[PDB]
């Protein structure tokens, strides 16, 4: 994606009927950002601000109609598969690179920095990739794992 | 520090960049100076720049115009504060000298020189050297961060991952400023690396914390700084032994292991001392520090001068009072698990050196001859050793040289007598400095050899006094060894392989180089080749040692001075010799009197091996006096009765030097260079005039002109395709660009093409600093780790679990008809009945 | 294939007045033609294990372009077949 | 170690000596031009002929004419598709750095100057141990003419190529052959 399709609103028509416990519409702000990540739009907590949107609970609701310019800026900018800054963004404690970095160095450092997540996905990053006694740990196909996705396109 | 969070304020005063830089304006403070050949800066002002000659006219003084690499001058304010230094427009070491006073009142010893850096320091610690720092120029690599000691480290940490070659850090200098402090330095930026890193806590001690155990490789320097460093003619310390510490790390790049190959600690030197300073003050551990006890246990008692009144001097301190080293050594110890009983034994053998020796605390009324002030005789010698000899002292005090069976009486001047005691005491406190390598790599070493691995040198520098002998000459002859690779490295095998690659820079040398003139074992400086071959059967007739030196013409740059003879041919009076600076004085006896090493001037017997068993052990390969029995190779060895090394000692160093010097272009070396403070002493006060004839002769000022036009460091083009995560990985093409064009549009190509870079077939040669910049961008999107990626973690998890509820939108539908139902069927009732018990 | 002996300057290095000789080369690489030219002619030899170059004339610099080709096809072929083994 | 200037062809050959003769017959020795690098020349029990070989230039190619390093950056990509095609990622286009080791790609270790023969040793047990302990078909493919043309068969090729095979022995037991 880089550009809305008409089969991502056709998608959302659907998807709007979920979202109010009615079988109405009226999307709730967590539920925000469940549908732009079944859109192929990830976003982070301060790219959601930037749009408008919302992606957690107890910030703005909107519905179907308002969600189109919110959906439209994420397309403009990253975070819709583009790489820059995922598997770029990680490694520096190592001026080697084998694709690989430290055990220890690639999982308290996503706790350590970042917008700090599970210890169960930190223990991802290190299941995904292959395992020498070495110390050398690769970070660049957990990545790949998540262009191959449970849906590379629109989810349902 | 350099960066520190407001919630890590337990213990650590904040340093913010927001709002305030900590101060938003940074500014200058410098004028333009121009290097006297005396003492100190006097100013003037440029009279014409033609690129980067520059001619300088000194305001009240003179005129020059001739070349730069003789002419050495402070750059204007903005070529000030630089890093790299050996990029800027005016090719001096002057303007590192002198960013590096202003900031040595300021306790920042570290400022650039391209490569290297430059180093003035008195031997001792200062805030900067704290693990604070240390963590905030992590993986900043060489440039980013403020100059510093540990991101040279860092520099040479990647570009030793970054050439496909192993690296070696070393100590090039001379002694004045720290080089043992400076290892530490080295060997504490492994310590982080080796062990990691996850970036400084939001934490500090409330709650007593904060360990890691590497640093006990770290405290292997000041152990070895004790047995190694005391007042000299340069500042508060100099260093004058060699230690050679092989760093080993693994092949990750953690450390485990250290190999201490000790290569000599200077042979003399408590018999003799310097005129208004001391020689070395580190028998005098045990005479203002240690255990006292002991001192008079041993049969030593010095009866106190009671202040100057002239009688010495010779004895004259003016530095602060020995026992300086005594602090430093016993600290450390404990941290390598260096027993409490094992330093007592180098303290008794370290008072045996006394014995035979002293001259504390001023001079004996008619001894003309090494003894104590109280009168003890040579009853102390042999109370530690049991020597007897009807001619043990006051028949020492007559000078006697003893070839064979012979006594020649040759030359001998008056303050150079104390050979007829000899010899014993010089041939224990080198060993004692072995003893120490036995019990340090006990502890450090967990595994050994393996690459990669630092060779590391800190060795001796220039001092002046008419006292050197046998002393100080495989100490130098390291520093002329590694001053010749400074000089074969940048000058003479960096031109050959751009004659080797079709380059079209050939041959761009600035003259006094050295590049394997002096491996020569024939010629290394003249004196050393004389030592050698003489110390082999009794021989210890000097005129000969001054014959064959007065037959050597060797030279082209400092490394020889023609000799003066005890009587035949050239006058008495004080010869010297040079080794990469000025003229180093030197006595006419004293070479085979400090090798064949004399008792009391009666040949040995079994007075080669000591009284007691702790005394018996030091010995191991060094002659006695007299005839020598069969054996002794490397350093081992357990000592004979009558000589215990057949060989030379000094040639079975030669094979470690044949051999550094080949392990040293199986290497890639950064050095570290140390420069003098000035050589008046005392700490604070530096006199860049005596510097800057130090920074002439050793070929420094040539040094920082040949980093401009040609390159020392050598690594490969494909490293900018590889190393990195931001000019590598997708963020930049790697692979679809030229290898060459990544690194032109960063650093540019306007006329950087050989003033930046010399750019080869299969390798570019970077200073090795130019590699820092590079990264410098690349650490800036890397900074948080990593916030753009969290998001998609959650991408896959709402998206599947929307599955669950897409088949919950037609089921929404289905419960709001049924409600509606619920209230229907209860006015419509008799549309139930099911199972139970009421049914007919 | 053709190329020996280019010791002709363009960059104050040996490189060579050759174009589309490796440009043929470089556009199926990625790496431009200057990339190419360059890193041919000598290789960086380890003598002790630091770099060294020797003097390379006509047939040691033509046997040298030839060093870059048969890396490749190594290389590739020996990836190769070991993932279309998987399959089978 | 050839990798590094130590490399001597003259220990090449010794080391020949005693690992392939003592057994063989067909072996022709070593006679080494004693000047420099040799030039010397032998040969191997096989089926085929003497072969004289040139020693030299096998240095140079284990030291390699271009590099590790060089390739190395071809294999990486800008969307990590590229480098699954050559490589995950452990050596071959991904380099661990430093001198030193044999084999690779960039396991072990960066520029090592590829020495897979080396690895070749070490799989060459595995293929050939297995194949020891199974019971024979065989098929001794001999040269009949060079040409490679039915209705021309050459006397002179068949010839030598059964005496090396020794064709008397082979029919000895396979004169009940099945």
């Amino acid at each position: 994606m880089a550009d809305l399709k008409a089969a991502e609103v056709e998608k959302a028509r659907e998807h709007f009927e979920i979202y109010d416990w009615e079988g109405e519409g009226k999307i709730d702000a967590r539920d925000l950002g469940d549908l732009l990540r079944s859109l192929d739009c990830k976003p982070t907590l301060a790219m959601v601000k930037k749009n408008g949107g919302s992606d957690k609970r107890g910030e703005k609701k909107l519905t179907l109609e308002e969600f189109l310019p919110i959906f439209s800026q994420i397309k403009k900018e990253k975070e819709v598969g583009t790489l820059e800054d995922f598997m770029e963004g990680l490694k520096v404690y190592d001026k080697a690179e084998n694709g690989t970095m430290l055990a220890a160095e690639l999982a308290h450092v996503l706790l350590s920095l970042g917008e700090r997540l599970t210890d169960i996905e930190c223990e991802e990053i290190m299941r995904v990739c292959d395992e020498d006694d070495d110390g050398f740990l690769k970070y660049e196909p957990f990545v790949k794992t998540i262009i191959a996705g449970p849906f590379p396109d629109e989810g349902k | 520090m350099a960066e520190d969070p407001d919630p890590t304020e337990y213990l650590y005063i904040s340093m913010e960049q927001k709002r305030k830089d900590q101060t938003k304006p940074y500014d200058g403070k410098k004028m333009v100076w121009v290097a006297d050949e005396k003492e100190g800066y006097l100013l003037g002002l440029i009279k014409s720049t033609q690129g980067d000659i520059c001619t300088v006219d000194i305001e009240g003084q003179e005129s020059r115009q001739v070349k730069k690499d003789l002419l050495q001058q402070v750059n204007p304010p903005k070529y000030e504060k630089c890093e790299d230094m050996s990029n800027l427009t005016y090719l001096n070491d002057a303007s590192v000298l002198h960013n590096l006073k202003q900031r040595y009142y300021a306790n920042l010893i570290y400022t650039y020189s391209g490569l290297f850096c430059v180093a003035i320091n008195p031997y001792k610690r200062f805030p900067i050297y704290t693990n604070r720092t240390v963590q905030i120029y992590k993986g900043r690599r060489r440039t980013e961060v403020p100059p510093h000691l540990f991101a040279i480290s860092d520099g040479a940490y990647s570009a030793m991952l970054a050439n496909r070659e192993n690296q070696s850090m070393l100590i090039t200098g001379e002694s004045g400023a720290g080089k043992t402090e400076n290892t530490k330095k080295v060997i504490a930026y492994y310590a982080n690396v080796g062990a990691a890193t996850p970036k400084p806590g939001k934490e500090a001690p409330t709650k007593e914390k904060k360990a890691t155990l590497e640093d006990q490789v770290v405290q292997t320097n000041p152990v070895l700084e004790a047995f190694g460093n005391a007042k000299t003619v340069r500042n508060d310390n100099s260093s004058r032994f060699g230690k050679f510490i092989r760093i080993h790390f693994g092949p990750m790049g953690k450390l485990a292991g250290a190999d201490i190959e000790t290569y000599l600690l200077e042979k003399a030197r408590v018999i003799s001392q310097q005129t208004l300073e001391r020689s070395y003050h580190i028998f005098y551990q045990l005479m203002s520090g240690g255990i006292e006890n002991l001192k008079a246990d041993l049969l030593l008692s010095d009866d106190i001068y009671d202040y100057h009144f002239v009688s010495q001097g010779k004895i004259e301190i003016p530095g602060v009072d020995d026992a300086e080293e005594l602090r430093l050594t016993d600290t450390a110890f404990d941290i390598l698990g260096f027993s409490h009983e094992y330093k007592t034994d180098v303290y008794k053998i370290t008072a045996s050196c006394m014995h035979l020796g002293e001259m504390k605390f001023k001079q004996r009324p008619r001894e003309e001859q090494a003894e104590a002030d109280g009168t003890e005789e040579g009853e102390r010698v042999a109370h530690l050793l049991g020597v007897n000899a009807a001619d043990l002292y006051k028949n020492l005090v007559k000078p006697k040289i003893k070839v064979g069976n012979e006594m020649v009486t040759q030359g001998r001047n008056a303050t150079q007598v104390s050979y007829s005691v000899g010899g014993l005491a010089k041939a224990m406190f080198d060993r004692t400095f072995k003893w120490l390598v036995k019990r340090l790599n006990e502890t450090l070493d967990t595994k050994q050899k393996r690459q990669y691995f630092i060779g590391v040198l800190d060795i001796a520098g220039f001092e002046i006094f008419d006292y050197n002998g046998f002393e100080q000459l495989c100490i130098n002859f390291t520093n002329e060894k590694l001053q010749q690779f400074f000089n074969h490295h940048m000058f003479v095998l960096e031109q050959e392989e751009y004659k080797r690659e079709g380059i079209d820079w050939v041959f761009i040398d600035f003259g006094l180089d050295l590049a394997a003139c002096i491996e020569l074992i024939e010629k290394p400086m003249g004196i050393l080749s004389i030592l050698e071959e003489e110390s082999m059967f009794p021989k210890a007739t000097d005129k000969s040692f001054q014959d064959k030196l007065n037959a050597n013409h060797l030279g082209k740059s400092p490394n020889f001075v023609k000799p003066k003879p005890p009587k035949p041919g050239q006058q008495e009076a004080h010869f010297s010799i040079a080794h990469y600076a000025g003229t180093v004085p030197y006595n006419i006896t004293g070479w085979l009197e400090k090798n064949k090493d004399p008792v009391n001037d009666t040949v040995v017997d079994q007075f080669k091996k000591g009284s007691n068993k702790l005394v018996q052990e030091i010995f191991e390969d060094h002659p006695g006096l007299g005839a020598e029995e069969k054996g002794g190779g490397g350093k081992g060895g357990g000592g004979r009765k009558k000589g215990a090394s057949f060989q030379t000692v000094s040639a079975l160093y030669r094979e470690q030097l044949n051999r550094l010097m080949a392990s040293l272009h199986s290497t890639q070396p950064h050095f570290v260079r140390c420069i003098i403070p000035n050589e008046l002493k005392q700490p604070g006060v530096i006199d860049s005039g005596l510097v800057m004839h130090q920074l002439t002769c050793n070929g420094v000022l040539e040094g920082i002109r040949i980093c401009r036009k040609g390159f020392p460091n050598r690594m490969v083009y494909p490293d900018f395709k590889q190393r990195y995560t931001i000019l590598a990985a997708s963020a930049v093409p790697k692979g679809f660009v030229d290898a060459k064009k990544v690194t032109e549009a960063v650093l540019g190509a306007i006329q950087l093409d050989a003033n930046d870079y010399r750019l080869g077939n299969t390798k570019v040669f970077f200073r090795a600093g130019v590699l820092g910049r590079l990264e410098e961008m690349r650490d800036d999107r890397l900074g948080k780790i990593v916030t753009w990626l969290q998001a998609w973690i959650r991408w896959y998890l709402s998206k599947k679990e929307f599955k669950k509820l897409q088949e919950q939108r037609v089921a929404l539908l289905v419960i709001q008809r049924n409600l509606r139902k619920f209230l229907t069927l209860r006015n419509w009732l008799w549309y139930k009945l099911y199972i139970k018990v009421k049914p007919l």
